[PDB]
């Protein structure tokens, strides 16, 4: 099985886990608990190269729940830094989290991501995001609240492990599906419970 | 895709939700574009939807004829239903599903295409 | 489980099992995974955890269980290191050398477990950070002498002073304390001409390239500080500039050692230099890399080896030298060519697809255009280069926000991130065209002529054309500019009346109303052509095309934002000022477009209303432009005046929030104008909010809490929260505010007050707390009285809603303290009414603002508490200034001093360290007139600055209980010293909070000033 370890940091509250929540199950986490450690979640993508899948090392982003820290690094085969750009402090942080990453993985894909351009008053600009490019880091705007740029990480990532640029994600394969006690009651409580964000688009 | 012998009998923007009955509140699956397609062989109408930019599988059921659309509470362009058979993610799994549209008439529009695939199905 | 027995440390570790609780976390799944990693979590964190280290060290199978024992001493040595006896420090550092040691002479072991030494080599540095040089003087001595030795433990001593390099002096600001810092980059520098030996007699001598390579990686970081005749006094430029860059092992470092040199701190020989190496480095790049002339698009999209990252730095390298020295290259005429060929290199690298390394290259090209904008005699020289430049930026333009279709002809979500890409884009462009138009016009020109008679035609092809087009408005001077637009339209004409189909219409009629929407000053100087365009876009809001219809809307406004005054005039040949046209046919215009493009269109149309300054005449144009919304809403005040039933058909509250909606967006863009509107329906729209609110209430108590999320509730809120918009943006922009006072307010606070409090808190309005904030801010010192009430309705019931927790009603949140800051500065009287329980819950919602983490909160809290201070302050020695202070002046010091040192609130260290300071200041200028002590507890007339100092001590001494009594009493003294200068009052408290994170931290750092 083709399979990559990737390592997510980045400083608590940027949206590490919320964006590897949406990408399991495509659910947005509106709650913010906070990792304890690391959580490892297995992710595979379909790309016209095969599938391809990622042993996502969700890692701490607070000092105080970092766990084995730098040693949730080991053997790290690519990365994601995280950053959010309605909090300054986060960007400036992200030097730390990069020293501490490529110290141990000396030679691997990285990319960064400013998550949360979804809000509206975004404090990192644009302009001054520059650390990847010293550094060879891929950077993307991200938000894993609107989804905007949210396949971008993996794809790169996907197209510099298999080591084709031309690689492209594809449509799964849709098997054909097969052709009332409790199911009242379930119905009942789902009906009345309100769907979340109804003033989205969608 | 194995979605080469089928044919597109209605395509519309959707947003699909999942009940996590034990939290207690909707969680989001999935939002691209949903497809009823019926089986030129089998004649059989599923619903396939898949996600935007990543092309996952969200849906993957028949559109069986048991199957009622019902309101939600919070939502006037929104249908919620029970599905006992739905492999988008692997073996066959019961969810009640909510599945939310840009507007009523996308919505209503859907429930009229949903019944008419119903009777096909039959 | 099995896994747990290495938690006990009462027996002896077994080695082998922790070997295997490593493994199965590392090479493990699942739930197994996840109880080894809270195993091996809880035993790294035990206290005593370090006293296994040797044993693991030495006994351990699993390189990983090496290193999580490496990481175990790292937060000894890190946090406790002062705390151990002496033999204990001697026995770490002892055994941690001689672990690398061996670690160095095993060639096997060396090759193979890079991960472990490693982190080794960057333990023994912490070692360092601790002990060298006042401990261990001859570190660097011996480490050089042994590097002669092996060329494996040579090497590894390059990593180690790479590392400690890093951890001096790029790392050391928020590590260590100010006068550490200094200490530990004195002792680096006083040894490094040893260093720079040893590093420079490798580079000359040494063949093995993992050692060079690892030689070259510390100088990098040397780079950073050493002093610059290390560089230019020696041979070493020659070496980087030609030797090491031939080989590609040791190619990508050398390049970013050279990129650092074009950064080094009159001398006509350290030019030659400067220059030399350059020369020697792009020598090697065209014979060993590749020529000039090659395709490096090609090159970068094939991503062979690290061919991407090469061409990454190849580019910061020519745009980090070129934007500093290129003035060395441009006067010497046999330099003309290295300063041209190094330019040309850089076109070739703008071509390649690269959206982060393009905004690299763009980024040295504006550094470049705007030097050749105003520098003499420079511009001629980069004429070639200028060119093929502004071929290369017109055929990379990016989508200009306004362009609404895309892909499938089709519309979606903004593309948030090419914002700032356009604008650099056209910044550059705009530039270029000013250097040469000539050269501008004919290449645009030639490229419109192959779209229509070409073999060019595409989308892309006419798109990023035509946003080139548009994105040099402005560059022309207005008769140039006004035959270059005619030939543009005429073509771009051309191409729709040919082009057919859905596609191909919407993508020329979305590059045409680009490209006339950004020439506004064309329009105006010819009002017959902008008529017709006014028109051809009133015929689009027809369109079935997805995207058109919303473009033809937008570019509305944009032409009418710049050229309204063409339309409140009457122009030479017309019967009428075309806005009356308008006007006239606005039910007809508009019939087909949605809501909020409807609102768009009403907002356009009070932009040119307002240009009409004959105030008789502009009212009659704001009545004329409210016919439709008004007699809608004098029928529907008729019908559901009497049926507070149909006031529940979901198609009336429609109608009834579209028209407060439409009178929202004509106050936006008339402000002040849009009073005798306002007027018009104020009375009725408030007794509607009464009649809504009561609806609203009535349905919670009919439902449950559940109906706030229904369809028909929401609709019903939405127009409470739009009447409260169109009040906000009124009162925000008004100019007679004796009418807002007498006319205004009195009937807002009945209507919307007593409302808010009195509905249970899942049904209160968020926008009534931002409504009251514009209220208090404009003329909120003409109703002290009205803001009393505000707060009496708003304040009490608010805090409770907020205060359990920091996520809950995260909006009511955000506008309860904007609305609490602005009485503080605006009615700050307001508060002096309260009674004592309820100022004492404004003391405390202040300081629970400090404990937010969001920003939106915090920064205001920060500012109330400021601004309240001084508001004491103002009031001079009197009563309430003088209770205030016995009975929060410490509250507001340790409240201020818990979020400063908890690590969870670095984001405010700025304004916390402000009002710290000011807190203090107040002391030591005796601005507080009485003791704030109890007559028991000090000796009478104890100077309120001893008694501060004696309660800080004690403060810290029972919060922070690892610091010693002279670390605490140095720290307040030098803090208290400072309270007027408030960049060195923030430094030590950047020293205070380094020195918390470790025990036996030096009291006389904070002398550092
Ligand atoms: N508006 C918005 N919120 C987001 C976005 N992504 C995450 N969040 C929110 O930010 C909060 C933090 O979520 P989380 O995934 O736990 O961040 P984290 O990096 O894993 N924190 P930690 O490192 O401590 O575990 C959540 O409330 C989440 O809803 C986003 O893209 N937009
Ligand atoms: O005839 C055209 C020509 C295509 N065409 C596209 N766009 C345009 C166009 C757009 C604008 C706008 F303001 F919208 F930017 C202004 C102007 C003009 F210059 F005339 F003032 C023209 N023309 N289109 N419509 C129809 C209708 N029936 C049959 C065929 N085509
Ligand atoms: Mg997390």
């Amino acid at each position: 099985q083709v399979q990559f370890k990737l390592v997510l940091v980045g400083d608590g509250g940027t949206g590490k886990t919320t964006f590897v929540k949406r990408h399991l199950t495509g659910e947005f986490e509106k709650k913010y608990v906070a990792t304890l450690g690391v959580e490892v979640h297995p992710l595979v993508f379909h790309t016209n190269r095969g599938p391809i899948k990622f042993n996502v090392w969700d890692t701490a982003g607070q000092e105080k729940f970092g766990g084995l820290r730098d040693g949730y690094y080991i053997q790290a085969q690519c990365a994601i830094i995280m950053f959010d750009v309605t909090s300054r402090v986060t960007y400036k942080n992200v030097p730390n989290w990069h020293r501490d990453l490529v110290r141990v993985c000396e030679n691997i894909p990285i990319v960064l991501c400013g998550n949360k351009v979804d809000i509206k008053d975004r404090k990192v600009k644009a302009k001054s995001i520059v650390f990847h490019r010293k550094k060879n880091l891929q950077y993307y705007d991200i938000s894993a609240k609107s989804n905007y740029n949210f396949e971008k990480p993996f794809l790169w990532l996907a197209r510099k492990l298999i080591g084709d640029p031309n690689l492209e994600f594809v449509a799964m394969p849709a098997l054909a599906p097969p052709e009332a006690a409790q199911y009242e009651h379930d119905l009942e409580v789902a009906q009345t419970t309100a769907l979340p964000d109804e003033d989205d688009d969608l | 895709t194995m979605e080469e012998d089928e044919e597109v009998l209605y395509k519309v923007r959707a947003k699909l939700f999942r009940f996590d009955a034990d939290a207690k509140e909707w969680k989001e699956r999935g939002t691209g574009d949903c497809k009823f397609l019926k089986n030129k062989k089998t004649n059989k109408v599923r619903i396939l939807m898949r996600r935007d930019k990543t092309l996952k599988i969200c849906a993957n059921h028949i559109i069986a004829p048991e199957y009622t659309l019902k309101p939600n509470v919070g939502s006037d362009r929104s249908w919620v239903y029970a599905c006992t058979a739905d492999i988008a993610e692997g073996e066959a799994e019961a969810f009640t599903f909510a599945i939310r549209f840009g507007s009523k008439e996308n919505a209503d529009k859907f429930k009229e295409e949903f019944e008419k695939a119903q009777e096909i199905n039959k | 489980g099995s896994m747990e027995g290495i938690l006990d440390f009462s027996n002896d570790l077994d080695i082998a099992l922790l070997d295997q609780v490593v493994s199965t976390f590392y090479q493990g799944s699942g739930v197994q995974q996840k109880q080894a990693q809270e195993i091996l979590t809880k035993f790294q964190d035990n206290p005593d955890a370090w006293q296994k280290a040797d044993q693991i060290l030495q006994f351990s199978t699993n390189p990983q269980s090496k290193f999580i024992a490496l990481s175990i001493l790292d937060k000894l040595i890190t946090r406790k290191w002062k705390l151990l006896p002496n033999d204990h420090r001697i026995g770490i550092r002892n055994f941690v050398v001689g672990m690398i040691i061996s670690m160095c002479q095993d060639d096997e072991v060396f090759k193979t477990q890079k991960n472990l030494i490693n982190k080794s080599d960057l333990t023994l540095v912490q070692i360092l950070k601790q002990e060298w040089p006042q401990n261990w003087p001859e570190f660097i001595p011996e480490l050089i002498g042994s590097s002669s030795s092996s060329v494996n433990v040579c090497e590894n001593n390059m990593i180690v002073l790479k590392l400690l390099s890093e951890e001096v002096f790029d790392f050391s600001a928020e590590q260590m304390t100010q006068a550490k810092a200094l200490h530990l980059k004195n002792s680096m520098s006083k040894e490094f001409e040893q260093i720079f030996k040893l590093c420079f007699q490798v580079l000359e001598q040494g063949s093995s390239s993992s050692l060079i390579v690892a030689t070259l990686e510390s100088l990098l970081r040397y780079l950073h500080w050493i002093p610059y005749r290390y560089i230019y006094e020696t041979n070493i430029l020659e070496l980087l500039s030609t030797k090491f860059m031939t080989s590609p092992d040791t190619r990508a470092i050398t390049l970013k050692c050279l990129t650092e040199v074009s950064n080094l701190k009159d001398n006509d020989l350290i030019k030659r230099q400067t220059v030399l190496f350059f020369q020697n480095t792009l020598q090697q790049i065209a014979t060993s890399v590749m020529p000039v002339t090659a395709d490096l698009k090609a090159t970068y999209a094939n991503a062979n080896g690290n061919d991407q990252s090469f061409l990454q730095d190849l580019a910061m390298f020519l745009t980090t030298y070129l934007a500093r020295n290129r003035a060395l290259l441009e006067s010497d005429e046999s330099l003309r060519e290295l300063l041209l060929n190094a330019h040309q290199y850089l076109i070739q690298l703008s071509k390649i697809e690269e959206r982060e390394l393009f905004k690299t290259t763009l980024d040295y090209w504006h550094n470049l255009v705007a030097d050749l904008f105003y520098e003499p005699l420079k511009k001629h020289i980069y004429e070639e280069i200028c060119s093929q430049l502004r071929l290369v930026i017109i055929e990379n333009m990016v989508r200009p926000v306004e362009n609404d279709e895309g892909e499938i002809v089709r519309e979606f979500v903004k593309e948030s991130d090419t914002i700032q890409l356009y604008k650099s884009e056209r910044e550059v462009l705009v530039y270029l065209t000013h250097l040469n138009v000539i050269d501008t016009e004919e290449i645009m020109i030639s490229k419109l002529a192959r779209q229509i008679d070409g073999s060019e035609w595409s989308w892309h092809n006419i798109n990023t054309l035509s946003w080139a087009i548009g994105s040099i408005s402005g560059t022309m001077s207005e008769d140039t500019e006004k035959r270059f637009v005619v030939t543009v339209i005429k073509d771009l004409l051309g191409l729709c009346e040919q082009k057919r189909g859905k596609d191909n219409k919407a993508v020329v009629a979305s590059d045409i109303m680009y490209v006339v929407g950004q020439y506004p000053r064309f329009l105006k100087a010819h009002w017959n052509f902008l008529r017709t365009v006014i028109l051809k876009l009133f015929e689009f809001m027809h369109e079935t095309h997805e995207g058109v219809q919303d473009m033809a809307c937008d570019t509305f406004i944009k032409i009418v934002q710049k050229c309204k005054y063409h339309f409140v005039i009457q122009q030479p040949r017309e019967s009428e000022p075309f806005i009356q046209t308008i006007i006239r046919d606005i039910q007809k215009t508009t019939a087909d477009l949605q809501p909020q493009q409807v609102h768009t269109f009403y907002k356009a149309c009070g932009i040119i209303i307002s240009e009409e300054r004959s105030v008789a005449e502009r009212n009659r144009l704001l009545s004329d432009l409210m016919q439709l919304p008004n007699m809608a809403w004098d029928t529907i005040v008729e019908q559901s005046t009497a049926n507070p039933t149909l006031l529940l058909d979901s198609e009336t509250v429609k109608i009834i929030a579209n028209i407060i909606k439409t009178n929202v967006a004509v106050c936006t863009s008339m402000g002040a104008d849009f009073y005798p509107q306002l007027g018009h329906i104020y009375y009725n729209m408030l007794q509607l909010y009464r009649a809504v609110s009561s609806m609203i209430s009535a349905q919670v108590a009919a439902e449950g809490l559940i109906a706030t999320k229904t369809p028909k509730v929401r609709g019903l809120r939405t127009i409470k929260k739009e009447i409260l918009k169109l009040v906000e943006t009124y009162i925000s922009k008004a100019r007679n505010l004796d009418d807002v006072v007498k006319v205004l307010v009195e009937p807002l606070l009945n209507a919307v007050l007593e409302d808010y409090m009195n509905n249970v808190p899942d049904a209160r309005d968020a926008e009534v707390l931002n409504c009251m904030t514009t209220v208090v801010e404009k003329v909120g010192h003409m109703i002290p009285q009205g803001v009393i009430l505000i707060l009496q309705s708003v304040f009490e019931c608010t805090l409770d809603m907020i205060n359990k927790d920091f996520t809950e009603y995260p909006e009511h949140r955000v506008e309860f303290y904007k609305l609490l800051k602005v009485i503080n500065e605006k009615s700050f009287a307001a508060f002096l009414e309260l009674p004592p329980a309820a100022f004492k819950l404004f003391v405390d919602a202040i300081c629970w603002a400090f404990k937010h983490n969001n920003r939106d909160v915090e920064v205001n809290g920060l500012q109330i508490a400021l601004d309240l201070v001084k508001n004491i302050e103002r009031m001079g020695n009197v009563p309430f200034a003088n209770e205030f202070h016995k009975n929060y002046f410490f509250i507001f010091v340790s409240e201020t001093f818990f979020v400063l040192t908890d690590s969870d609130h670095k984001s405010g260290f700025s304004k916390q360290a402000l009002l710290l300071m000011k807190l203090i200041s107040l002391v030591y200028d005796n601005k507080i007139s009485v003791p704030l002590y109890q007559e028991a507890e000090v000796p009478q007339g104890t100077s309120n600055q001893v008694y501060l100092s004696q309660y800080l001590a004690n403060m810290l001494s029972n919060a922070f209980p690892h610091l010693t009594s002279e670390q605490i009493a140095s720290f307040l003294s030098a803090l208290t010293k400072q309270c007027k200068d408030l960049v060195v009052f923030k430094g030590t408290l950047r020293d205070f909070l380094v020195q918390i994170k470790e025990v036996g931290g030096d009291p006389t750092d904070y002398l550092f000033a």
